[PDB]
């Protein structure tokens, strides 16, 4: 039995620009095995059109993914994104920052 | 295209 | 740690067994470098191989019937190998193992063909893969020697190797010139910095790498031109979901010193490194 922890890093798709539409990304890679439970969050709370990337791994067999949905960044509404794993013991909540 | 042919281990 | 051949196609399996009842879950994703064009997913509703890219749609229900038929004969091997591998390693119907495998060829230049490999992996450690001639296998395990001598008397190196340097190769070739305005384009990396304060007596500058294609990429800082390899903090390349792909540097400056250094980004399309300053 091999685990290894997401490295998890959300993102948006192109530089933030309040009122403009785009894709607020939140990319996991590097966990094993592939059985991962993803959101994103605005304000804290669930977004419901979220889609992801076809899985698959790298030359280490870790697994990739990236969940994805739509959205407009304003000046203070919030997103993160949360991510569940067998290696984590609670859910790991990473903010969206605009500079990362 | 993907292999036309599989073998089991 | 070769040399890149000029393009190449490559395609990911992965079976997950789920202990009680099912099917293990099967996931198929083909690339054409660093661009996605196949899909099949068990627990999708079409049970056809899919496509994600629109040069390959072109194809006709020739190619979609026979890939759909021979992306379920490996969903059914996988199945039948997560039952060897669990009697293999001798464990319980109760545990979830998975099985991964991976298949593709390399061209050089010429468009000819370069290099193949098809390895598997059971729960993420190497299992078995075939050697770089084509014409053996090298076994991870004792268990995989097992396979290996298995595959060895059946001669699966030959109908593998007659893929990979034949199927793989003129597919490829193929799928090149199907999608030129795709697969055979450059990006140059968008790039610009940006300055946050951190304290006092330091602040952080980020180097940042935008919208490029291939994923292929290095960034670097420098403070008068010496590489900072330590003292840096560097993002693992990801995409950013449009075809193309993102990454960026950071590193902590002191007040004042900012004109003493530099980032620098290789790319592709970039001929020679491009260096990027502070300037408001």
């Amino acid at each position: 039995m091999i685990q290894r922890t997401p490295k998890i890093q959300v993102y948006s798709r192109h530089p933030a620009e309040n009122g403009k539409s785009n894709f607020l990304n939140c990319y996991v890679s590097g966990f094993h095995p592939s059985d991962i439970e993803v959101d994103l969050l605005k304000n804290g709370e669930r977004i419901e059109k979220v889609e992801h990337s076809d899985l698959s791994f790298s030359k280490d067999w870790s697994f990739y993914l990236l969940y994805y949905t739509e959205f407009t960044p304003t000046e203070k509404d919030e997103y993160a994104c949360r991510v569940n794993h067998v290696t984590l013991s609670q859910p790991k909540i990473v903010k969206w920052d605009r500079d990362m | 295209k993907i292999a036309d042919y599989n073998y089991k281990l | 740690n070769s040399v890149d051949g000029s393009h190449s196609m490559r395609y990911f399996f992965t079976s997950v067994s789920r202990p009680g009842r099912g099917e293990p879950r099967f996931i198929a994703v083909g690339y054409v470098d660093d661009t996605q064009f196949v899909r099949f997913d068990s627990d999708a509703a079409s049970q056809r191989m899919e496509p994600r890219a629109p040069w390959i749609e072109q194809e006709g229900p020739e190619y979609w019937d026979g890939e759909t038929r021979k992306v379920k004969a490996h969903s059914q091997t996988h199945r039948v190998d997560l039952g060897t591998l669990r009697g293999y390693y001798n464990q319980s119907e109760a545990g979830s193992h998975t099985v991964q495998r991976m298949y593709g060829c390399d061209v050089g230049s010429d468009w000819r063909f370069l290099r193949g490999y098809h390895q598997y992996a059971y729960d993420g450690k190497d299992y078995i893969a075939l050697k770089e001639d084509l014409r053996s296998w090298t076994a991870a395990d004792m268990a995989a020697q097992t396979t290996k001598h298995k595959w060895e008397a059946a001669h699966v190196a030959e109908q593998l190797r007659a893929y990979l340097e034949g199927t793989c190769v003129e597919w490829l070739r193929r799928y090149l010139e199907n999608g030129k305005e795709t697969l055979q384009r450059t990006d140059a990396p968008k790039t610009h910095m940006t300055h946050h304060a951190v304290s006092d007596h330091e602040a952080t500058l980020r180097c940042w790498a935008l919208s490029f294609y291939p994923a292929e990429i290095t960034l670097t800082w420098q403070r008068d031109g010496e590489d900072q390899t330590q003292d840096t903090e560097l993002v693992e390349t990801r995409p950013a979901g449009d075809g193309t792909f993102q990454k960026w540097a950071a590193v902590v400056v002191p007040s004042g010193q900012e004109q003493r250094y530099t980032c620098h980004v290789q790319h592709e399309g970039l001929p020679k490194p491009l260096t990027l300053r502070w300037e408001p």
